[PDB]
């Protein structure tokens, strides 16, 4: 079964810095593509950051760019996000989400509403 | 959703509520059901030319 | 002309039968200047056995006495008391004595070029009948691109198995096979060698016209033309072929018909080959401007050097294809016959085998038809 | 709350999975590793059906097993004699984009859909002689992933819409709605009793349906990927699976858990179908990479490769007799194997 | 029955003989994918050329093309979009000007991001690596509106644009400002970076700055798939 | 065409030859 946890999201001042953790379970965590999606209160689910299999290859947003680190851990099977410098508009639902194939370059789906591969969310304030 | 999750929580009751058998028995119903039709089985057991209707 | 010339010797010497019964024997015992005894219709034109012998009126043949700058004053006596018989190299000799020495370089210079271009289309013969059947056994390899492919490489085949059989039938003796046997037969391979030779450069042109119009004409892919494609590749030909036969049979029907001696019948044959060979240059260069294009418009800036070495290797591809090597020698002065002909026969009988390594052997889809179904005997 | 139900939906899980767990006492590969290995198996290719002018979706034999249907995205139906390669009827279809296609048991008729949205019903021994489309079903809201015909008047359905549908041809409208699944359903397979059917969705997840109550009895996990193809063993206790994550696993009804993975180093690409021989030992699985790859069903050992299509193998299906299997690709061609 | 195989095949040839008809219709005709967002103006552009899936189909001087957009499908396409791997070319449009954060437009901070991970999930997918894009830039005309304003800036959702400099081919329109030009060709240098990153030659991208009332959209598409065909039979011959 | 232009040449000069044999037989 494909179970994606998030974990430390909570209220923060303007300015804070939080640190959220994606434990997985349920598939070779080192065989796909990963994505870190928000849905902020009154708006459609948006692509945030997303990492490689190795972890070479990191992409991000332009808002959260120079403030947001994405980070994999292929041994414990953790997909982590770093935020800094966090804005209020940054107040949004967290969700964590696997690329739906292994071993692809491309990646699909991952902020549709009902997308299977993808967490219940971790709700961040500021 | 609240009415998804009332949902989905029903349908698990309903899951978790059947008997189940031992891998053993499954497994080795297997085994006699492929075991009794291998004979008749052409893909397992190749037949003649002239019994092919391809060839 | 030889045959015209041994005739006229052939007919003096029936003249000469004609007198053969000339009933003056029992007058060459008294000594005269000539009794009549002349009998040497070889060793003579003919013998005139004129009683006087003054000279002999044949002298040179009929043919060669208007090329003799004299005519006869030369006496030939068989007598034991008399004039004495005179040879032609003692009168006039005609020309030939003349070494004539001239030309018996060029002579030897055809000889061995013959071989080099019967090396040229043998080695092209067996590697477009190994690529003609590669391309026809593999149904994935069948497309309208392979089937103009198809065609192109019989009419090499054509070609270089014209020329053996051309060869055998003109020149494979020095006595004239085919001096008045088989003359229509003589005629009818020189027929099949004048259309399969315009056969090669008709389906040369033939590629350049398909792969043209793929680029030039937007959305030109019907694969409904192709029909009249192949009839332009062996219908053209045949017309222009037909009309060379119809002046040679009409007029300088003279012997079999390999000697080109009316430069405007020749024409009818040489001019079609040259609008060919002109046309395909054009669409050659359109071609290549349309590809480069492609390349200016792609790599973004790029890099010079790299859309170079891409346009580079793509016209070299396409010469061999068109027959752009025509061109070098086309519309050249008949001084350069000997180096033109060397670069067109002696090299371009090797243009078979450049095409089928290229688009076949050197081609990535026959290089993966042929390995997977080398990996089924392999497995 | 949400939270309530969602930690009880996670006790349930955990209550299933120590359950499910109390039951592996011994795996198939230990009851299966004392028998005789299949070994190498070498089938040729006896007949390759031409036609098609684009990428073959789909095929269904049909009971006789002497015909053949086949779904093509040029926008034709074709039927074919697989003795003889003879076409017997070619189905021009009203939308170009079909996924699927399937043949009824007593062949009188067939059906087809797509991206249309719709399953059409073709009757292939008509009055007149013609085959003309007999009933058009449109309540799906997504694009049509694979049917099956339960009979004449009853076919099942699988939608882009994360839903099966039973049908009544006559009325044309929907018996029954299965809505379970949360991804487009790909697959679905008829038990031979036709009591009850599994389906495959694109949420790893496959589902054993009651077709006349209409309800879930069982749901299988275990995928890493989205399910593309399913077939149930012959006997109708387990049934087989191919996903995107290149690996098969055969699922056992009784046991509720998967009884064997079939699964390779060098594959990682996709399985696009699988069928099982009559006996049920070897299981057939088509993928990306253009082979279909022969398993050893009770050992897990792959006994032979099917390697004749250029691009990829996009269906499977074994005769009735058991005596065939046919191949359909992206080649747009047909190859039936002996 | 003798009687029976040679009524098979009798009937097979007839069928033979209608394929052949079907084959030269199918292939003189260009098949197209419409993709686009609700606010991308996909639907006026269909409307201006003017069901499970929707079909327009429309002429270009002698050469049909048949047009098709989605219609009634989820929003998950990474099962549906592989149906279209042998179409011409699949014309994606963007609206250029959604790069703010917009309530109307699907409630996205980012719609122009979105945009641009669709077609970075388009041209890096394996069985549309052969399939060329006609990426139209919609909605130029709000754009011009939005950055003469100067309200909302695209720095703001793309830091980049900053220390971007419109290139030496920037052939502005008649009158038009350097801000504009600046904004729509970083919109557009934004889309080739990912074109240039993986393309190998298999397909191509056609950037063009589009309006959904233009008329030039069908001959921009005319032109585009009669530059991928000659492509595509440059690659048969190896020319390239 | 050359192979016409050498068929020419080359027939054109064994039957100079040809008849300067038949001279040199008859002379």
């Amino acid at each position: 079964q494909v179970q994606l946890q998030e974990s430390g999201g909570g209220l923060v001042q303007p300015g804070g810095s939080l640190r959220l953790s994606c434990a997985a379970s349920g598939f070779t965590f080192s065989n796909y593509k990963m994505n870190w999606v928000r849905q902020a209160p009154g708006k459609g689910l948006e692509w945030v950051s997303d990492i490689s299999q190795s972890g070479a290859s990191i992409s991000y947003t332009g808002s959260v760019k120079g403030r947001f680190t994405i980070s994999r851990d292929n041994a414990k099977n953790t997909l982590y996000l770093q935020m800094n410098s966090l804005k209020p508009e940054d107040t949004a639902v967290y969700y964590c989400a696997r690329c739906p194939a292994p071993f692809t370059r491309d990646c699909f789906d991952v902020t549709s509403t009902t997308y299977a591969y993808r967490g219940q969310g971790t709700q961040v304030t500021v | 959703s609240i009415a998804q999750a009332r949902k989905l929580v029903e349908q698990l009751k309903m899951e978790a509520n059947i008997d189940r058998i031992k891998v053993s028995k499954a497994a080795a119903d297997l085994m006699a059901y492929c075991e009794a039709h291998a004979k008749e089985d052409p893909l397992l057991t190749p037949v003649p030319a002239s019994e092919n209707p391809f060839r | 002309r030889l045959c015209d010339v041994l005739q006229v010797l052939w007919e003096e010497q029936d003249q000469c039968l004609q007198e053969l019964s000339r009933e003056q024997t029992g007058d060459l015992g008294t000594e005269q200047p000539v009794p009549g005894c002349e009998g040497m219709w070889d060793n003579i034109s003919c013998w005139p056995s004129s009683v006087p012998g003054r000279m002999v009126e044949v002298e040179c043949p009929r043919f060669l006495r208007m090329l003799t700058s004299r005519n006869g004053s030369l006496f030939r006596n068989c007598t034991q008391d008399g004039w004495s018989e005179t040879f032609p190299r003692p009168n006039l000799a005609c020309g030939v004595n003349v070494n004539d020495s001239s030309n018996e370089k060029r002579h030897s210079y055809l000889l061995k070029l013959k071989v080099m271009y019967t090396v040229g289309y043998s080695s092209s013969l067996v590697m477009l009948l190994v690529a003609l059947g590669i391309l026809c056994a593999f149904r994935r390899l069948h497309c309208t691109r392979n089937y103009i492919h198809m065609h192109l490489f019989v009419s090499f085949i054509l070609r270089a198995l014209s020329n053996f059989i051309k060869d055998a039938v003109l020149f494979s003796s020095d006595d004239v096979t085919y001096c008045d046997a088989h003359r229509a037969g003589c005629k009818l391979v020189m027929v099949l060698f004048q259309y399969c030779i315009m056969a090669n450069y008709s389906w040369l042109l033939v590629e350049g016209l398909y792969l043209h119009t793929l680029l030039a004409i937007s959305f030109f892919s019907e694969r409904k033309y192709l029909q009249g494609f192949v009839a332009f590749g062996w219908g053209s030909p045949a017309i222009f072929v037909a009309l060379w036969a119809i002046a040679r049979h009409f007029l300088e029907d003279v012997g079999c018909w390999d000697i080109n001696a009316n430069a405007s019948i020749w024409w009818i044959i040489r001019g079609p080959v040259i609008l060919s060979i002109l046309i395909n240059f054009i669409l050659f260069i359109n071609i290549l401007r349309i590809l480069m294009r492609k390349l200016r418009t792609q790599e973004t800036r790029g890099n010079e050097v790299s859309h170079y070495k891409r346009l580079a290797r793509s016209t070299l591809l396409l010469i061999p294809l068109f027959g752009i090597h025509y061109i070098v020698f086309a519309f050249s002065p008949e001084d350069a016959m000997e180096i033109q002909l060397f670069f067109e026969l002696a090299l371009g009988s090797f243009q078979g085998l450049v095409v089928a390594v290229l688009y076949c052997f050197l081609n990535g889809e026959v290089q993966l038809e042929v390995q997977k179904k080398w990996q089924q005997w392999h497995l | 709350e949400l939270d309530q139900l969602r930690q009880e939906a996670e006790q349930l899980k955990n209550q299933i999975r120590d359950a499910r767990k109390a039951c592996a006492d011994a795996t198939l590969s230990q009851i299966t590793n004392n028998i005789d290995p299949v070994g190498r198996i070498q089938m040729r290719t006896r007949r390759t059906l031409r036609g098609h002018l684009a990428k073959i979706y789909a095929m269904h034999w049909g009971t006789d097993s002497r015909l053949l249907v086949s779904a093509s995205q040029d926008g034709k139906l074709i039927i074919w004699d697989s003795y003889t390669t003879n076409k017997v009827h070619a189905i021009p279809l009203r939308s170009s984009w079909v996924m699927t296609c399937a043949y009824a048991p007593s062949g009188n008729y067939v059906a087809c859909g797509g991206l249309d949205n719709i399953c059409s019903i073709y009757n292939l021994k008509t009055r007149e002689g013609n085959v003309r489309v007999s009933r058009e079903l449109a309540g799906h809201t997504g694009y049509l992933s694979c049917c099956r015909f339960l009979d004449d008047n009853q076919i099942v359905t699988s939608s882009g819409d994360t839903t099966c549908a039973l049908w009544d041809i006559e009325t044309g409208q929907q018996t029954t709605t299965f809505t379970g699944h949360t991804g487009d359903v790909m697959s679905l397979s008829l038990a031979p009793d036709t009591r009850l059917f599994v389906s495959g969705a694109c949420d790893a997840s496959a589902k054993l349906w009651d077709v006349r109550e209409g309800m879930c009895r069982q749901t299988f996990t275990g995928h890493e990927s989205d399910i593309n193809a399913i077939c149930f063993f012959p006997n109708g206790n387990a049934f087989a699976t191919g996903s995107d994550d290149a690996t098969c696993r055969l699922f056992d009804l009784r046991a509720d858990q998967e009884l064997m993975t079939y699964s390779h180093d060098n594959i990682i690409c996709g399985i696009t179908s699988v069928s099982f021989s009559k006996s049920g030992r070897l299981l057939l699985a088509g993928y990306d990479d253009f082979n279909c790859n022969v398993w050893d069903a009770l050992k897990a050992d792959r006994a032979g490769v099917l390697a004749g299509h250029d691009n990829r193998v996009s269906c499977l299906g074994v005769t009735d007799d058991g005596m065939a299997v046919a191949t359909g690709s992206w080649d747009s061609f047909l190859k039936i194997w002996n | 029955q003798r009687n029976e195989e040679k009524a098979q095949r009798e009937a097979n040839k007839k069928i033979e003989k209608q394929l052949q008809k079907d084959k030269q219709v199918y292939r003189a005709t260009h098949r197209l994918l419409l993709l686009g967002a609700g606010e991308s103006g996909k639907n006026t552009i269909v409307k201006q050329m003017r069901s499970g899936i929707f079909e327009t189909k429309f002429q270009v001087d002698k050469v049909n093309f048949h047009m098709f957009d989605v219609g009634a499908q989820r929003d998950e396409r990474r099962k549906w979009i592989q149906c279209f791997n042998d179409v011409t070319a699949i014309i994606f449009v963007v609206a250029s000007s959604s790069y703010n954060m917009v309530i109307r437009e699907d409630n996205q901070t980012n719609r122009l991001q979105a945009a641009l991970k669709l077609f970075d999930s388009i041209w890096n997918n394996k069985w549309l690596r052969d399939t060329s894009v006609i990426l139209f830039l919609n909605k130029q005309d709000l754009l011009a509106e939005k950055v003469l304003a100067g309200k909302s800036k695209i720095e703001d959702y793309f830091p980049e644009f900053a220390r971007y400099t419109t290139p030496e081919d920037a052939t502005p329109e008649p009158g038009e400002d350097p801000r504009v030009t600046r904004a729509k060709y970083f919109i557009r240098d934004e889309f080739l970076r990912i074109s240039t990153a993986s393309g190998d030659g298999r397909h191509y991208c056609y950037p063009h700055f589009t309006c959904s009332v233009d008329t030039e959209n069908i001959r921009r598409v005319f032109n585009d798939c009669r530059d991928i065909i000659q492509r595509m039979h440059l690659r048969q011959y190896e020319l390239l | 065409h050359s192979d016409g232009t050498f068929t020419s040449e080359l027939s054109r000069l064994r039957e100079g030859a040809r008849l300067q044999r038949l001279l040199q037989g008859l002379v």
